[PDB]
DNA sequence: TGCGAAATTCCATGACA
DNA sequence: ATTGTCATGGAATTTCGCA
DNA sequence: TGCGAAATTCCATGACA
DNA sequence: ATTGTCATGGAATTTCGCA
């Protein structure tokens, strides 16, 4: 009610009501003459209960908000209120959508030497090719070596199997891969504990994370696409061929074939290159170990112009799983646990549990 | 004359029959004539499909120089000799009945055979399952020759599943019990 | 055949074989002693044969071309005629992506007057509400009022039933909108012509064109979904307050909101604007000629470091349709006939008709 | 005082029973009392439903500080009563018997009445379908008064359709022919 | 002729099938 | 034959209140 | 000690469900 | 608890051939 205002009616100064403004009363509202013409100053009693009004008609942001305000109503301070209705606006916070983006990425360094990682994903479906749909990408993370395995499903059950084909050749001690439901499952932790390989996930929705595969996918896919022009799409058959033809070519940057950086010898296949002729295993082997080491490896970008990094105990919301249509394309707010680094955090929700995810599916919660 | 080298040659023969397991009869076995490294092909018959189903494979990986083998019905035959051709693989053969490996290809041959009939004695049947960790091993299984195993002398590293296990093999004192009960 | 590399190894030099390489003969080949060892040289009558060898192998582009062929053969100015064997693979050329990008965009004037253009877009489909499924949504360009209209399809039928209540405030110009299925009837020009409205359409597959709907379909969707937050989706009853919310709300950087922008007053809606309480609708409706014309208005951005813009007669390809998988994602090669603007030209493919298009799914065909 | 605007106040009655077209039977007419802008729904019966029905679309567009109308069952009903209410709208009536629009609006309404049965005759059936044109014609119908239409007035514009038609509407001749011998 | 704080304007980010 | 748009919320700028 | 042309390296663009 | 990648083809740079 009438509180702070009678004093300014009454003459006598009050905080953040500037001078030179002939504050009278008329219509029984405590007008004011401004230079826009003169507005209301509604009681401080009766400002959040018109903010609210006035966002509520379109649950417009900030400016949008303060404009359909400014129409009738004057008082100090305006966005701030305006601002504090916002930030708790509840549907406002889980469907506007960002304007910050995300701190630079991260480019982890090359595996050490081969089979210490192995990425793996699946391609598909694709076109029944001799009854098999999907295929396993296997890439060996230091190398870019590449292994494919066709297959009827995306199963643990055809997961493993190949794998067992796989480790013949060698073991490796990590295996990434995407949240997928055939590398989560059970019992294929069991596969790996029983051989002794550390089981790392991509944080979910983000292969990014899985992406020396991902890449790996697009220029198979690609080369594929290639060979089936004018021809029905028989891709099953050509699997080998092109495993071989990718393992055994030069990627321009580094200048040598995931063959190569796998073995240090060309095998016998077409342009094998010579130079190493004639040097014993001995000599091309420790060589190998040379240039394996000093190969090519990218720095992080520079970050934009308007991205965030992730303080801890900061609110931040999850993207939604995939939203239905006229549903909130946002989780509801949650706080940054622990930080693993600039673009992994770890974060606890509501519900609520410990989740580990990649800043790109996070936005900060607008306004604190 | 330049030094030697991985997939300058490739050693096979077939061991079989034994016993079926999952309905495969035939181990293909192929040895880098270099690092001696060892692939098993499982397979259904000595024909010379079978070994082109399983070479295919191998080959997607690596192709040889050479291709070193007995005179089996498999290896001569004009099929197999294309596929060779075709891939630009010199084939290459042990005049009939006086068969000619080399020192550590001989050598690991002889190690295979036994190591086998070490473990599928006891479950002749279920060997065909066993082939992966079998290779493990004699890919791990460090020679006297050099200071090496096939997986070093490969890849240049130290494989992350080492058999520092230096294991008997040999059909040790009661798996003939138990053996020469099963036959004799 | 021998032909040029008899003189050669002769000794009395030729063009482009730099004099101090020992280029001698040796296994029946013309080889020649370079610093990265000793390469052959083949007769150039072999070379087309093998850079399509080598290329074949996994249809790799120029670097990783030259490499594999590095490795055994030398002879003057290699790339040249890997390039040429590259642009002449036509596999390569309808599947291997762009890195070419294309030039800034234009943002064409703002109609004049309010019913100039409209531009009109079906959003859907969606869940449904009273048996209704999609929405037809009408935004004038001038001031960005907007009409929906629900609707049970995307249909020529449903199109007009519409526009026909809407044609009965006022007739518009132009129509723009996507070649969709609805607007691109032959009953629809008939429609058209009748009330003598001009049909003009987005090139195809390219919103961006249609843009000033699309974007008034994301505010759209945005506010309901915050209206149907902790409630199933019923919106057909919403339309209404939805389409009234929008109108009637400011847009920060202009500072007027579509309906002002349309009839220079608010309605009796909330915080109505007072302002011009006191002119005559006379004094008012001049001054709205003044603000409309006087309205803010973007310019076009900077291109790319790399982009490219489109000559006339070049070559360049069209994107295709929906792709299926395994299968190129461009279509042959085709000549720029007319330039309509920086990013919309007439290009004639080989089948070969004339097809107006986006810059945005040409790609400019490699090497020429 | 303060001067006159559009959306100031709407004026309503409705017209029928009419020949049935596509069912409906009355028309809601509102005329802005401002610019005498007209907008026209066809509806089922004069209740107080169809008219909520009805103004619930305009007011979709812009809503009107008042609306006056006469003393119809529609309009008193308590439930239109409080849509208004609702809608923050001021409703006003005009003394039963005395019934009392404006000049301008007086006028425009004496012009719609007879619009309509000019065309509603010799196709008293199809005339759902010519509410849309009806409207556009007396929206571009240029008021004495002003230099002025409606869609003028309104939108500050001109109009791509304009009735410079300056046209009868007056029950020419011969539709008094086909017309006092459908009823008389 | 100049301060501190507020008000305004700027503008990168993202999403419209 | 045609063509991107524009709300949003922190930041950067400009303008206000008082001396 | 320097030219013109070739060879190499650079690096923005895009696509992997 | 974890993390982007890398072929591609014009451009920009560096190096080659000859003096
Ligand atoms: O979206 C996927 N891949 C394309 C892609 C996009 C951006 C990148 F940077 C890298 C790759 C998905 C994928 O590759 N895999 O393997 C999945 O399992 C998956 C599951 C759900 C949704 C998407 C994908
Ligand atoms: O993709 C569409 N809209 C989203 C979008 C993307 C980028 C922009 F810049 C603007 C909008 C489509 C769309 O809006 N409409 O109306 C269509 O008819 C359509 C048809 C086929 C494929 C996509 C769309
Ligand atoms: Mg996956
Ligand atoms: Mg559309
Ligand atoms: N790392
Ligand atoms: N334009
Ligand atoms: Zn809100
Ligand atoms: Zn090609």
């Amino acid at each position: 009610l009438d509180a702070e205002l009678d004093q300014l009616l009454q003459g006598h100064y009050i905080k953040g009501y500037p001078k030179q403004y002939t504050y009278f009363l008329e219509d029984g509202k405590v007008k004011v003459s401004r230079p826009e013409g003169v507005k209301i100053i509604p009681p401080q009693s009766d400002r959040q209960k018109i903010v609210l009004q006035a966002h509520n008609l379109a649950h417009t942001g900030r400016e949008a908000t303060l404009l359909k305000i400014a129409n009738l109503y004057w008082w100090p301070n305006m966005r701030k209120d305006v601002v504090k209705q916002l930030g708790r606006c509840q549907q406002c916070l889980i469907t506007n959508a960002s304007n910050k983006a995300s701190g630079p990425i991260l480019r982890p360094d090359r595996p050490q030497k081969p089979f210490d990682k192995f990425f793996i994903d699946y391609i598909g479906p694709l076109p029944p090719s001799q009854g098999y749909l999907y295929v396993l990408v296997v890439v060996d993370g230091m190398t870019g070596f590449t292994w494919l395995y066709p297959t009827k499903a995306p199963s643990t059950s055809a997961t493993v199997k190949s794998l067992n084909v796989l480790t013949s050749i060698a073991i490796p001690k990590v295996i990434h891969s995407d949240q997928g439901a055939a590398f989560t499952s059970s019992t294929f932790a069991e596969w790996a504990k029983e051989r002794g390989i550390h089981l790392e996930f991509s944080t979910p929705y983000h292969p990014q994370s899985s992406g020396k595969v991902e890449r790996k996918n697009s220029d198979i896919k690609r080369l594929l696409t290639k060979l089936l022009v004018g021809r029905p799409t028989k891709w099953y058959d050509l699997l080998p061929v092109v495993q071989l033809a990718l393992n055994n070519t030069y990627s321009p940057v580094l200048k040598y074939t995931p063959h190569q950086l796998l073995f240090g010898i060309d095998s016998n296949t077409p342009f094998a290159n010579q130079d190493t002729l004639d040097l014993t295993r001995e000599e091309e082997l420790s060589l190998l170990q040379e240039i394996r080491t000093s190969l090519y490896h990218p720095s992080t970008p520079p970050a934009s112009s308007r991205s965030w990094s992730p303080v801890v105990g900061q609110l931040v919301q999850e993207r939604v799983a995939r939203p239905a249509s006229l549903r909130p394309r946002w989780h509801k707010p949650s706080t940054v646990l622990k930080v693993l680094n600039p673009r992994t955090v770890v974060i606890l929700d509501h519900l609520g549990n410990n989740r580990t995810v990649s800043i790109d599916n996070l936005k900060p919660t607008s306004h604190q | 004359d330049r030094p030697q080298k991985p997939f300058d040659k490739f050693f096979i023969d077939y061991i079989g029959p034994l016993p079926p397991s999952q309905g495969y009869l035939y181990v293909l076995v192929v040895v880098d004539g270099m690092t001696g490294f060892t692939w098993l092909y499982p397979t259904k018959a000595p024909s010379t499909s079978a070994t082109v189903k399983s070479l295919n494979v191998l080959t997607s990986i690596a192709i040889p120089k050479v291709i070193h083998s007995d005179q089996g019905a498999a290896f001569t035959s004009s099929t197999f000799a294309e596929w060779a051709k075709e891939r630009g693989i010199h084939l290459e053969f042990s005049t009939p009945y006086h068969p000619q490996s080399s020192g550590k290809v001989e050598r690991k041959n002889s190690d295979i055979k036994r190591l086998l009939t070490k473990l599928l004695v006891g479950r002749p049947t279920k060997w065909y399952d066993l082939l992966p960790v079998v290779q493990l091993a004699l890919n791990n299984t460090y020679s006297p020759v050099l200071k090496y195993t096939p997986h070093q002398l490969l890849f240049g590293i130290d494989s992350n599943t080492p058999f520092a296990n230096q294991d008997t093999l040999d059909l040790t004192r009661e798996e003939e019990l138990s053996l020469l009960q099963e036959i004799r």
